């Protein structure tokens, strides 16, 4: 009753066939004709300081001002970036912080590392001091990431190889995304809010329905782990990030990769990733001191955003489109347009 | 698993 | 005895098998519509006057 190992390699195969079926004309095939975007050199416009090593991760608030960072000082700092103040300083209980989080309400955040817990923060208290809301406990390995859908829902990806979704409330995984074979290092939610996709250790992201807890769809190609992922912004399509030193972008309705951005000159890891608002320039971070702007529909690398000292460990783009942030061990952030 | 959350981290040991 | 792993990778096989896909010149012709769609609307790729940019110096000339 081993027909089920020949079955596998049968449905391995159906699958195989109809995504090369798919396979008619590449992307930059169809791009080929459309102009280059130049040049593209964006300047620091901010440098945010106070952090006193490290810093791990970054998001921005929705109001594109507003963002919070994760350090292994043990702080969690919300920072104006207008202004380079410190909105709140958050101290933690450890230095091994991985991740953190904005609530789109911008009544939250929330963070984890090493304790295996996603804790969730108080911005708003009728004291007007931050404490803990909520410590998320139930994974079995470290926090890699986690995103709020509102305030009372957030997801989380695990080194136990699962993600989850959380009733903040309850304090209770609602649903277990169980599939990956390896730590899962990164999550991104879908515009819409009604899929997520995660990037593991086991070189392949995994598309993932929030409501039925159901894989619906498996994404290989890349060499090594993946350790950022993120949709295109009209939620078809997202781009991962991975140790083999490539970024990859990957079609859901064609489900297979349409193109991958890399140059013989990079040897590192890429620890972070993120699209331009129209979706055309995919920003990447990498294990060296820079940020590579891919031109995501041509894959031309179009600029480099350097300054930094450091690994650059984290970036975003804000909601409004206007600036990047970078996050890096030299410990400080920077925002570029 | 431990050893990719200390090459995350930029720990040694 | 544990044949019941082989099952579930049978199983999960069969749901990513069980999809309606698109040809990539398609998918390819939607991403690139969408991106020259909102071109003109992303800061980062067409500059917006200095005095739209939130993260302009503060200028106090008194």
């Amino acid at each position: 009753l081993d027909q089920l190992r020949q079955e596998a390699e049968q449905l391995k195969n159906q699958i195989r066939d109809a995504r090369k079926a798919c396979a008619d004309a590449t992307l930059s095939q169809i791009t080929n004709n459309i102009d280059p975007v130049g040049r593209i050199q964006m300047r620091t416009r901010r440098t945010l300081r106070g952090h006193l090593a490290k810093i791990y991760a970054m998001h921005w608030g929705t109001d594109s001002r507003l963002l919070v960072s994760a350090s292994q000082d043990g702080k969690l700092i919300i920072w104006d970036s207008y202004t380079t103040n410190k909105v709140h300083a958050i101290p933690l209980r450890s230095s091994w912080v991985m991740t953190c989080a904005y609530a789109p309400s911008g009544n939250y955040v929330a963070c984890g590392g090493l304790d295996n817990i996603c804790s969730i923060y108080n911005l708003k208290t009728r004291e007007g001091n931050v404490r803990v809301s909520r410590e998320l406990a139930g994974h079995t390995g470290y926090l890699s990431c986690c995103r709020f859908l509102d305030d009372n829902q957030i997801v989380t990806s695990s080194g136990d190889t699962t993600c989850a979704l959380w009733d903040i409330e309850t304090g209770q995984q609602t649903t277990t995304f169980t599939g990956h074979t390896g730590d899962v290092m990164s999550l991104s939610l879908a515009p819409d809010t009604r899929l997520f996709v995660s990037g593991a250790c086991d070189a392949s992201a995994k598309l993932w329905d929030v409501r039925e807890g159901m894989c619906r769809q498996t994404f290989t190609g890349h060499e090594s782990d993946i350790n950022a992922i993120c949709f295109f912004p009209n939620g078809n399509a997202f781009a991962t990030g991975s140790d083999d030193a490539t970024c990859r972008l990957f079609d859901l309705r064609a489900d297979q990769e349409l193109m991958t951005y890399s140059h013989d000159n990079i040897i590192c890891g890429i620890t972070s990733v993120s699209f331009s608002k129209s979706g055309r320039l995919l920003l990447a971070g990498y294990d060296d001191f820079n940020c590579n702007v891919w031109d995501a529909l041509k894959a031309d690398r179009a600029g480099v955003l350097a300054g930094h000292d450091n690994r650059v460990s984290c970036l975003g783009v804000t909601d409004d489109g206007m600036a990047v942030a970078t996050g890096s061990w030299d410990s400080f952030l920077k925002i570029w347009n | 698993k431990r050893p990719k959350a200390l090459k995350l981290l930029g720990m040694e040991d | 005895a544990s044949i019941a792993q082989a099952r579930k990778l049978v199983e999960q096989l069969k749901m990513e098998a069980n999809i309606d896909r698109i040809k990539v010149s398609k998918a390819a012709a939607d991403l690139m519509a969408y991106c020259e769609a909102h071109a003109k609307e992303d800061p980062l790729l067409t500059p917006v006057p200095a005095s739209e940019n939130p993260f302009r110096e503060k200028k106090f000339f008194s």
